[PDB]
């Protein structure tokens, strides 16, 4: 009786005792401990977060010629302080050492110079032109003094070891190469050719090999820690995808090196004629892409069973998506401007494996994520990755000939990945007929009002009466529709979110398929696949336009 | 150190010898401790302020009240008639003033 | 300084966490209570908890150490306030007197599986006054 | 130009021996009826003794991934290194597996290898691993390669 | 230089900037490059002095600011606690602030910047911080002559650089570093604050002594290792250990970077002469002991020490074979850095385990070179080093009572990939078995020639005991690597697989036989003096404790027949021997203490958790009756500790509770004349 009553008062008392253990107010701590904690907290919260902008002024002052002709020169114009600093940094790199020693002076001044370069709603064309000219001036202020040679010498001396020095050098190179700076590209290419430097490409290949990817074991250990209750001491859970910024910077540097269809440097990357040893950067990029797609497929297979993707895995997927997107952009820039050598190198590479893996991942994640509403941003990132992959595939076929090897290899890849592309194409057709359905008069008679926010039951009856959609399509669209308890859904946002990504990616796929079909006329494996893709081609037929021109290869090309 | 007619090489050598035999040990000891700031919690520490007076004018570097812990300054008299070996610890004394 | 009855109240509370009865609350022994209340404590946290209270450093809280931290908490009158708070939330009827009718709801609330007819039979001795309905006065004597 | 091992293809597991300083080439064999154990048929001396491949031929049914196999157990394709495969004895229709009972062939740790009727379970599945350093996980397995099979159930190499 | 001398000499450097509140100072005199380098050094020192003043002012402000903040939090706590109840304090995100860790609390309090206003501190307290932070920016210059050292340096460096082309890379570097410091005033504080610590006035002398010892140790880096340098190392490390600041302030100890210095003095001595073996072994021993104690001081110390887990693994084989250096080796340092810390155990990676597995395989394949040099009989494998390599994995895979699955699964896979790590008994071909290997170890320990080198006393490794310890450590590691019971019950396929592999590796019969092997008992001699068999040679109770742990965690006792057979063969003899060693003379023997520890730590808890299996034991009456009487007699012991007595009480109260009434008549007959004594032993 009373003991049972005590048991009732025990659960009340159990919380009180554990609460009095747990509750540890700051005022109980001695003065010195609290003072030390305040010093640390003040540092992190205020001093580190305090920001000031001085790089542009500092670089301008260092670049001002300090009245040398007024000074007692009696000879050649003395180099400006910025020129001397860049020369010091270049000589330190050219000095032979076993390892690239970490230098805080370089790691700070490279950042200062990169910020001085970049210095970064609707605006006038005059405003954009002035921004372009000012960026050109700021980049000239450094590559006139020899920063282009320095950013190559440091990479060569790196010997393929990833580190903060290489991370700063890559950012400086990107800053001086932004906008496809032709003068800087020419300076780098001329320097490399005249020095016959093999260490640059050797270090590039080493850095590519050292670049990291997704880690199932690390992610599972982190998730077990979180489940047990451990707090992430590391800032962003960077054990998975160790360096996301470094890989993106490394591939952005190479893409900027080839911007503007710089055929000379594109060919020089594939083969270094003068150098004794040649390294195929174009193939190394494909190898890294093949590893990245394996990592992405690994997370797909991990999260397929899970009902919902948690926020940690969602951000890891995001980071992997930007890495893969940058790699596809770099490959596209390699092969664009009908670079026949690069096209053949990719055609004989392992790129098809990466493409067929991404096709499966894309076909399944489209179905999985569309049902949920919390993964809209992830779905958009995936759509953008799909679009970039299809753009690279289109550049793969640029300058094609009838019955070429590249076209046959694409046809073989498509036959291998037939099922996934079939799913992708049904998805696109399903979300492309939605615009016609919502623009039909039957939708207007179901919702005569101008607000248009129709009930879910009314939408289901409308889609049943439209009878263009089967029962499976109707239930899939119901699952992909997320409405409140009032059943009222915003068809505007629904159709736009599921239409414009479909509208542009499907157009890219239709263009790729038309190109393949026309350049490989008699291929039964291709005609069956076209029959499978009939609906999308019919939808995009009015929009697709084709012409014939006499291309740079002295042959008739179709655009 | 004083002589104005001494050869430059011998002058530099004697300057280096004076620094090494008497000063280098403690100079290195303080250089090794500069980048650490262990300041006790005392009234002198509380009295310290950023600016010497009301107007925000920087004071002369160095002068002021510094309460941060510093290595202690040890010297021993170099006498060769004493037979004690405790003099070997620490650097020989010199007329610092 | 602490009342001898409050010592006895801290006796029973101390033994509440000390199931094995050895007078020492280990980290795992404390951890079982926290998990029973729904909270998932890390092992490192549990050590930090006990270390702050363990003046001896043996890693297990003793009663004299438990009293010192009891004094550190200003639980001067919170004990009967919780008892009074328990009485009102127990009296879901709100009449100020808890009836055997509500006793069937509260047995499910805690999760106890004691049978209802016995609960009425115990409530005939729990009610020494006998009211057939427990007030605050009959609540405190039960506690 | 070079072909790859593919599902629904008949294959024979081939191993070499160095007994008394000569290379003897032996295939894995198993008789469906009667003895479920697996023995070795010598195909090196094909000139004097005809090999009996009718009980050495095996069929590659599935090449599911390791993760797909976890999920499947919890509930034409090209073979890739690091995938779980199912091998069916062509003559008997029973699958190669670790019997989990040992005849004590001088090794207590070793397990017998035989044929099993049921497809369910873990003993039937084997994981292909790259013996050569050139090959890597995820790479297509060529028609001619050296392979090291690993039993999923016991993590014991086909030895 | 103090006061007026500094004033005069700064006026000599620059009359204009440093005038007290025409003439050209040392700066504007067209100086040679070596002189310019030294002026750069002087200007660096002036900036360092400014940074020190700027840090001391911040610490001065922190005192009263933190005092006001603490008073405010006391008041806010009182106000919140008035309305709420003690039980509801677990709830109430209201009181979540007070339940947060102090670092989180103070980070939450210091959120005044911007206008998110989620911080609970009032505006009047906010004002002092918002004024100090702008005064600090003004003093940093981050808010017409130069009139300041910062602007003076910024002008002078640029003027020199544009005046002449400097041919000295050192001068160029110094000038540009100084310019970057002038333009990055925030970075000076960002570097200084993490190295800033505050101490009370009472501990000033102790802090000064600790700093002097640290200074000696640090300055001794520049000199090469030698006898006197080793003496000074050891003396300074002893002083640092004895000082109480080393305990009370681990954060200051990390900020000073002592562990890095101790490793560097260890790195140099270990790397110097790798081919010619480690010199100054007590040096490495002292360094490793200091590093282990540093790990044990605090958890953050342990995390900092964990970052050098790699190097310690290549240097793990420094002094493994040498006796009396237990706990003073780099492997011991690694074990201390990874010991009982789940965060670090999960962060531990596969290659680190692979390195240890490779070392253990090498030790199992190859003999011990210096042991066979000293003349110990040659055997194919190295138990002495194998045991330590196994102990490290035991600490790696098992943490705080239950096993780390991720680490255990990797360790088991590596061990089965390299089967030679198990030892000659368990290689698989011609393996006599664990039980036969342990009787062979008994025979070796009994024979003088095989046990000893047969060509100080602690240096004599008893080979039989080494073999027993190796096998016990291996069995302990595998049992700890066994999966937990909840995963097995849930049906985790990986856990089932691991528990099957371990079962295949170790048969149950061998474990039962090893448990059935009996000890040797101390005996009273003719004169009455007790002769006690040596601990270091022969069969120890810990060896059977490892087997019991393996049997409980892998095979499990779920059948009454198995439980009764095991009680018949292995447990009852040991219990009755302990009950016979209860004489006042034999109680203090090492045999008796070890046996009591073994029983009350391994056997009795197992029989307590297997209590329900004792329900239907009518046919086995004599066995259970003997168990009850023996346990009661053991409880009547004197040398037993409080925990041991409590464990015996729990086991007896469980077994008696499960037994039927007819079983305990004989125990009741013993109790009816012991309970009436009403002594201390009558409570149970
Ligand atoms: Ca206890
Ligand atoms: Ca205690
Ligand atoms: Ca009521
Ligand atoms: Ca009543």
């Amino acid at each position: 009786k009373k003991a049972v009553w005590h048991k009732l008062l025990s659960k009340q008392r159990k919380r009180a005792v554990v609460a009095c253990f747990r509750m540890a107010p700051l005022y109980n701590l001695p003065r010195h401990r609290a003072v030390n904690l305040f010093l640390q907290g003040y540092e992190k919260s205020w001093i580190e977060t305090e920001e000031h902008y001085f790089e542009d002024k500092l670089i301008e002052d260092l670049a001002k010629p300090g009245a040398e002709p007024p000074e007692e020169d009696e000879g050649t114009k003395r180099v400006d302080p910025l020129h001397q600093l860049i020369l010091l940094f270049s000589r330190t790199a050219l000095t032979e050492k076993c390892k690239l020693e970490e230098d805080f002076l370089y790691m700070a001044y490279a950042d200062i110079m990169a910020k001085s370069c970049h210095d970064e709603e609707v605006k006038s064309f005059e405003e954009k032109e002035m921004e372009k000219q000012k960026l050109l001036y700021q980049q000239a202020r450094l590559h006139d003094r020899g920063a282009a040679e320095m950013v190559l010498q440091t990479i060569s001396a790196s010997k393929g070891e990833t580190g903060p020095m290489v991370a700063a050098t890559l950012k400086l190179g990107i800053a001086i190469l932004n906008g496809g700076n032709s003068t800087v590209q020419q300076k780098m290419l001329d320097y490399l050719k005249e020095k016959k430097d093999v260490g640059f490409f050797q270090s590039l290949a080493g850095l590519m090999q050292s670049c990291s990817v997704l880690d199932l074991n690390a992610f599972e250990r982190q998730n077990k820690a979180e489940g047990l209750g451990m707090v992430t001491e590391e800032g962003s859970g960077e054990k998975v995808l160790q360096d996301d910024e470094f890989t993106c910077d490394l591939f952005r540097f190479l893409q900027l090196l080839c911007e503007g269809h710089n055929s000379d440097f594109q060919n020089y990357l594939r083969t270094q004629t003068g150098n004794n040893t040649t390294v195929n950067i174009i193939i190394s990029t494909v190898d890294y892409l093949l590893r990245v797609q394996e990592s992405i497929s690994d997370f797909y297979w991990y999260y397929s069973g899970k009902d919902v993707i948690d926020e940690q895995g969602q951000r890891n997927f995001s980071k992997a998506i930007q890495v893969a997107k940058q790699v596809f952009n770099t490959l596209t820039e390699y092969i664009q401007g009908p670079c026949t050598g690069n096209q053949q190198s990719l055609a004989h590479s392992r790129l098809w494996d990466a493409v067929v893996g991404f096709l499966h991942v894309f076909a399944h994640m489209q179905m999985k994520l569309s049902q949920d509403s919390s993964q809209i941003e992830l779905l958009k990132e995936l759509m953008d990755l799909q679009k970039d992959m299809v753009v690279m595939l289109l550049s793969m076929l640029e300058g094609n000939v009838v019955n070429g090897t590249i076209g046959k290899q694409m046809v073989d890849m498509l036959v291998e990945s037939s099922n996934n592309v079939e799913m992708i194409l049904k998805f696109f057709d399903m979300f492309l007929k939605l615009k016609d359905l919502t623009s039909s008069d039957t939708f207007k008679e179901y919702d005569p009002d101008g607000k248009g926010v129709i009930s879910k039951r009314d939408f289901h009856k409308a889609m049943e009466s439209h009878k263009h959609y089967t029962q499976s399509e109707t239930e899939f669209l119901l699952s992909c529709a997320e409405t409140d308890e009032n059943e009222t859904l915003d068809y505007e946002e629904f159709v736009k979110r599921f239409h414009e990504p479909a509208k542009d990616i499907g157009f890219n796929v239709a263009v790729l398929l038309t190109n393949l079909s026309e350049h490989m006329p008699n291929d039964t494996r291709l005609q069956t696949f076209l029959e499978l893709a009939e609906s999308v081609l019919n939808y995009f037929q009015p929009f697709l336009g084709r012409i014939e021109i006499m291309g740079s290869a002295k042959r008739i090309e179709r655009v | 150190i004083e002589n104005k007619y001494m050869p430059g090489l011998l002058r530099a050598g004697y300057y280096d010898l004076l620094i090494d035999i008497h000063l280098s040990s403690y100079a290195t000891a303080r250089l090794m401790m500069n980048n650490e700031y262990i300041v006790p919690m005392t009234e002198e520490t509380k009295s310290i302020t950023l600016f010497p007076d009301e107007n925000k004018k920087h004071g002369l570097p160095g002068i002021g009240l510094s309460t941060s812990l510093r290595p202690r300054m040890q010297f021993s008299s170099p006498s060769f008639v004493s037979i004690s070996n405790e003099c070997y610890q620490y650097s020989p004394e010199f007329p610092l003033d | 300084q602490l009342t001898e009855e409050q010592i006895a109240e801290f006796k029973e509370a101390f033994s509440l966490f000390d199931k094995d009865g050895d007078g020492t609350i280990t980290t795992k022994e404390l951890g079982t209570v926290m998990r029973s209340l729904g909270q998932n404590p890390t092992e490192a946290e549990l050590q930090d908890m006990i270390n702050e209270v363990d003046a001896d450093g043996n890693g297990t809280i003793d009663f004299p150490e438990f009293l010192t931290m009891m004094a550190r908490k200003m639980k001067d009158t919170d004990s009967e306030e919780e008892i009074r708070e328990a009485f009102r939330v127990f009296d879901k009827d709100g009449n100020g007197y808890i009836s055997a009718a509500e006793l069937r709801h509260v047995m499910t609330n805690l999760g106890e599986k004691l049978t209802d007819e016995e609960v009425d039979e115990m409530i005939r001795e729990a009610d020494i006054d006998g009211d057939g309905q427990v007030n605050y006065e009959e609540f405190v004597q039960m506690m | 130009e070079i072909q790859f091992l593919r599902t629904d293809d008949e294959v024979v597991l081939q191993c070499t021996a160095t007994i008394h300083k000569e290379q003897q080439k032996l295939c894995l064999a198993a008789e469906g009826f009667g003895n479920r154990l697996c023995f070795l048929e010598s195909t090196s001396n094909s000139k004097n003794v005809p090999p009996d491949l009718s009980i050495c031929t095996f069929v590659l049914e599935q090449s599911l991934s390791v993760r797909a196999l976890q999920e499947m157990l919890a509930n034409h394709r090209t073979l890739l290194y690091g995938h779980a495969i199912l091998l069916r004895h062509s003559y008997s229709g029973m699958y190669l597996c670790c019997l989990s009972t040992s005849r004590s062939s001088t090794d207590k740790l070793a397990f017998d290898v035989g044929l099993q009727e049921d497809t369910t379970g873990e003993a039937c599945w084997w994981t292909i691993h790259p013996a050569s350093k050139q090959r890597s996980e995820g790479e297509k397995v060529r028609v001619g390669d050296d392979l090291i099979l690993v039993s999923v159930s016991s993590e014991r190499y086909l030895h | 230089f103090h006061n007026e001398d500094l004033k005069h000499i700064l006026q000599l450097i620059e009359p204009s900037v440093f005038k007290e509140a025409p003439k050209e100072g040392l700066l504007q005199m067209k100086l040679p490059e070596p002189v310019k380098l030294q002026m750069c050094l002087l200007l660096q020192y002036l900036c360092d002095c400014q940074v020190r003043h700027r840090i001391e002012a911040i610490v001065a402000f922190s005192d009263d600011f933190v005092a006001k903040l603490q008073d405010n939090q006391r008041f806010r706590y009182n106000e919140v606690m008035q309305a709420l109840n003690m039980s509801a304090a677990l709830t109430a995100r209201k009181t979540k602030e007070f339940r947060s860790p102090p670092q989180e609390q103070i980070n939450m309090l210091l959120n005044f910047k911007d206008d998110k206003s989620e911080c609970p501190c009032p505006e009047e307290i906010r004002d002092q911080l918002l004024d100090f932070h702008e005064d600090l920016m003004t003093h940093c210059g981050i808010e017409k002559k130069s009139s300041t050292l910062q602007q003076l340096i910024s002008e002078t460096m640029v003027r020199w650089a544009q005046e002449s082309v400097i041919e000295d890379p050192e001068l160029v570097r110094a000038m540009f570093v100084l310019l970057h410091r002038q333009y990055d005033g925030i970075g000076g504080l960002v570097r200084a604050l993490p190295k800033t610590y505050t101490i009370n006035g009472v501990s000033v002398e102790d802090t000064i002594n600790l700093l002097a010892s640290l200074g000696q140790i640090r300055s001794l880096l520049s000199v090469r290792m030698g006898k006197e340098e080793e003496k000074l190392m050891i003396r300074g490390l002893g002083d640092i250990m004895n000082n109480k600041v080393f305990y009370q302030h681990p954060n200051l100890m990390r900020a000073l970077g002592m562990h890095e210095t101790v490793m560097e003095v260890m790195v140099n001595v270990l790397g110097g002469g790798e081919s010619k073996e480690i010199t100054f072994p007590k040096m490495v021993a002292n360094c490793c002991r200091f590093l282990c104690y540093f790990c044990r001081i605090s958890r953050q110390n342990q995390k900092a020490m964990f970052d050098h887990l790699s190097y310690l693994l290549e240097n793990s084989s420094v002094g493994l074979a040498s006796p009396a250096m237990r706990g003073s080796t780099p492997l011991d340092v690694a074990a201390a850095s990874v010991m009982d810390n789940n965060e670090l155990a999960l962060a531990l990676r596969e290659p680190d385990l692979e390195k240890v597995v490779r070392y253990l395989a090498g030790c199992g394949l190859q003999s011990c070179q210096m042991l066979v040099s000293k003349g110990y009989p040659d055997i194919g494998w190295n138990p002495v080093e194998g045991e330590r390599y196994l102990d490290f994995l035991r600490f790696a895979v098992f943490c705080n009572g239950e096993s780390v699955e991720e680490n255990a699964n990797v360790v088991v896979r590596l061990l089965i990939r390299r089967p030679e790590c198990f030892g000659p008994a368990l290689r698989g071909e011609g393996g006599n078995g664990l039980l036969a290997a342990m009787e062979e170890a008994i025979k070796i320990a009994e024979d003088p020639s095989r046990d000893g080198p047969s060509p100080e006393e602690d240096d004599t490794i008893h080979m039989g005991n080494a073999i027993m310890t190796f096998y016990s450590a291996l069995i302990d590691l595998l049992g700890r690597c066994a999966p937990e019971m909840h995963l097995i019950h849930a049906g985790k396929g990986e856990a089932i697989r691991i528990r099957s592999i371990l079962r295949s590796l170790i048969p149950l019969g061998d474990l039962v036989g090893v448990i059935s092997i009996a000890f040797q008992m101390p005996t009273i001699a003719k004169d009455g003096n007790v002769v006690e068999p040596d601990m270091s040679a022969g069969f120890c109770p810990d060896h059977k404790a490892a087997m019991v742990l393996f049997l409980d965690r892998v095979y499990g006792i779920e059948v009454q027949d198995f439980l009764l057979h095991l009680l018949e063969v292995g447990f009852l003899p040991d219990l009755r021997a302990a009950a016979s060693l209860d004489t006042a003379a034999l109680s203090a023997t090492d045999m008796a203490l070890a046996l009591n520890r073994y029983l009350c730590t391994a056997v009795l808890p197992l029989l307590t958790r297997c209590a329900p299996l004792f329900a239907g034991t009518e046919h086995h009456a004599s066995l259970i009756d003997s168990l009850l009487h023996t346990v009661y007699r053991l409880s009547k012991g004197c040398s037993l500790t409080k925990a041991q007595r409590d464990s015996i009480e729990v086991c007896l109260l469980s077994i008696c509770g499960q037994l039927r009434p007819s079983m305990m008549q004989h125990l009741l007959r013993r109790l009816v004349f012991d309970v009436p004594l009403l002594n201390e032993h009558a409570k149970m």
